[PDB]
RNA sequence: GUGAGCGGCAUCCAAGUUACGCAUCAGAUUCGAGACGCGAGUAUUUCCCGCGCGGGG
């Protein structure tokens, strides 16, 4: 059961790749040697073949957000917003262990190896949650199919269709952002300003020597990272293989609850927020001003709510619990 | 090839002489080699040396200036900041004081036509027969081209930086005249000039020096900034 | 004129048939492009210095 989701962020996406990437001025990728050099955080990119009008294909790099990153996104607004607060309405305590396999698919870095009975298979994959992602120590395979979230460009028309063919950008949807870092040294110009610093002016003068001396690491950094710009509408693709009522009613109340998650980085600046502009249901649009809701979509909601009111820790905890 | 300028920011502007005078009196005794090194000293007496300086002394606006010539200017500056900061915090305890350390590379190419370069402190002065004779550039033009042309020549040769086999200078004049003197009791005074400005058919790269006698904080002259042409933002 | 002399190991033959590298993982947290370049000085002198000449306010 096929699900896309329309997304257009409202303030830049900040998906750093790993890796040390050097600019210079004038944002000049990976410049020549000799010009003045800063470290570049560079935005998350995956190489695509598409044919830019020419009819030749080619493969070119295309900023987006790895699908690793929005399954996570999807499975801690899930947790937060919609089984959290049911769990705390019956007062029901997660263990430890059973937390850490909920949140991030296994309680420790050993896998049990050790395949599972029929029956528990069947009662972990008809769980609202557990059947969606799965994991633990015994490992599971979730029904959820989660996948990278596209750019609606022109480098994108040969992965995602032509459906989406009106809001295509041609351009480059990249920009370069720069950040400093100020000691306190340069707003100090009175000592009515170090009347809360030990040792005063004196002091703050040693630790100054003491910078210009041994630090060298140092509180003054000027760098820069690429972002995504901001206005550029995704399309997010999410597949299940043959879920149950209840679990595509608790992916629809994500994805209603999704909003008030960031997609990726850039907490302190305010990066990665956006707005659900469609959804759409097995080729038929579901979305609504107010949110997922129709007459198409009652019987999700209350087959998950029917779930949700009755549901305890006890499949955590026995999902969670390992074998050796 | 590189040049260090230090800046220490005290709050008010400071005559240079003054200036080296007090960063001389505070080090006194502790580390004599630094006094020595910074005071262009030979080795074993306190006399100055009639070399060209090493060790450079300038006027800035918020207080005064270090600057070093070459690697051995970079070296003694680098590991002399320290300790005259302390000597500063020392002395001047209810103060911060400020260091900003930046670095010039120091280029001289060719350039087929001419350049307009001026300095605010020139020492000129050398007969008062002399001092008449700006009147007419024609009699004036040859010490003060010569002056140019040797100080040029010596510090490139001190900084070991290439310079051009035929530079041609002409000088256009200065706006006026000023009176300095070793303490402010003494009696003895010299006459530089302000906006000394002359032509040279080359580029300067960095910040420069003219003249002759500029440990005590005359010749300074950032002819890179000069370039820029900012000097239209003065009145009143 | 060596118990010598003379004398094909040769023909024919299938290593082939079946098998999922797969399941489960946030590149995240922090930091100002804003500061800096002589615009304030108020005129004749000595012990020694590079050495007649070049020099230390």
């Amino acid at each position: 059961m096929q699900i896309e989701v329309l997304i257009r962020n409202i303030t830049p996406i900040f998906s750093a790749a790993p890796g040390s990437y050097y600019v210079s001025l004038d944002g000049t990728i990976n410049p020549p040697q000799g010009a003045s050099r800063f470290p570049l955080t560079r935005a998350r990119t995956m190489t695509v073949v598409a044919e830019t009008g020419d009819g030749v294909a080619k493969a070119v790099p295309l900023p987006i957000v790895p699908g690793n990153t929005m399954r996570n996104l999807l499975r801690r607004t899930m947790l937060k917003d919609v089984i959290e607060p049911a769990l705390r309405d019956k007062s029901a305590q997660l263990s430890i262990g059973a937390y850490a396999t909920a949140y991030a698919g296994n309680s420790s870095g050993n896998p049990d190896g050790v395949p599972s009975s029929f029956d528990e298979i069947v009662t972990m994959r008809a769980h609202p949650f557990l059947g969606l992602f799965g994991g633990g120590p015994r490992m599971l395979q979730g029904r959820l199919m989660v996948d990278s979230l596209y750019p609606i460009h022109q480098f994108s028309q040969r992965i995602i269709g032509s459906d989406y063919i009106n809001d295509s950008i041609k351009g480059g949807i990249t920009e370069i952002v720069w950040t400093r870092r100020n000691d306190p040294i340069l707003q100090l110009g009175s000592p009515d300003d170090a009347a809360v610093i030990e040792g005063g002016a004196q002091a703050a003068n040693d630790w100054i020597t003491s910078l210009l001396a041994t630090t060298k690491r140092g509180l003054k950094a000027f760098n820069a990272h690429e972002v995504v710009i901001a206005g550029v509408k995704w399309l997010w693709r999410i597949n299940v293989d043959r879920p149950s009522e209840s679990q595509i009613g608790l992916i629809l109340l994500a994805l209603n609850k999704l909003a008030n998650q960031r997609i990726a980085g850039g907490h302190a600046k305010d990066y990665g927020r956006f707005v659900i502009e469609d959804v759409i249901l097995d080729g038929e649009s579901v979305w609504t001003p107010s949110g997922v809701s129709g007459q198409a979509t009652e019987q999700f909601f209350d087959a998950i709510a029917e779930a949700l009111d009755g549901m305890t820790s006890s499949e955590f905890e026995q999902f969670a619990a390992s074998a050796k | 090839m590189f040049v260090t300028q230090v800046i220490f920011n005290m709050g008010e502007r400071a005559y240079p002489d003054r200036a080296r005078a007090m960063v001389a009196e505070l080090m006194d005794g502790v580390q004599p080699g630094l006094v020595a090194t910074l005071m262009n000293y030979i080795p074993g007496t306190s006399t100055s040396r009639t070399e060209f300086p090493t060790v450079q002394f300038g006027g800035a606006s918020d207080g005064f200036c270090l600057l070093g010539f070459g690697d051995g200017g970079g070296a003694i500056v680098r590991d002399a900041v320290p300790l005259i900061h302390a000597a500063l915090a020392r002395r001047m305890p209810d103060r911060i004081i400020q260091v900003e350390h930046k670095e010039h590379s120091l280029s001289a190419e060719a350039r087929p036509y001419v350049l307009s370069y001026t300095v605010p402190r020139m020492v000129v002065q050398k007969k008062q027969r002399h001092a008449e004779r700006l009147l007419h550039e024609a009699e004036g033009k040859a010490h003060l081209e010569g002056l140019f042309l040797r100080s040029l020549q010596r510090q490139a040769a001190a900084v070991g930086l290439p310079l051009p086999e035929n530079l041609e200078v002409e000088f256009k004049g200065a706006v006026g005249n000023f009176a300095a003197k070793h303490n402010p009791n003494s009696k003895v005074a010299y006459r530089g000039l302000r906006g000394a400005v002359f032509d040279v058919n080359a580029r300067l790269g960095g910040i420069w020096t003219a003249g002759f006698m500029l440990s005590k904080g005359y010749g300074q002259f950032n002819a890179t900034h000069q370039l820029s042409g900012a000097v239209n933002a003065l009145s009143e």
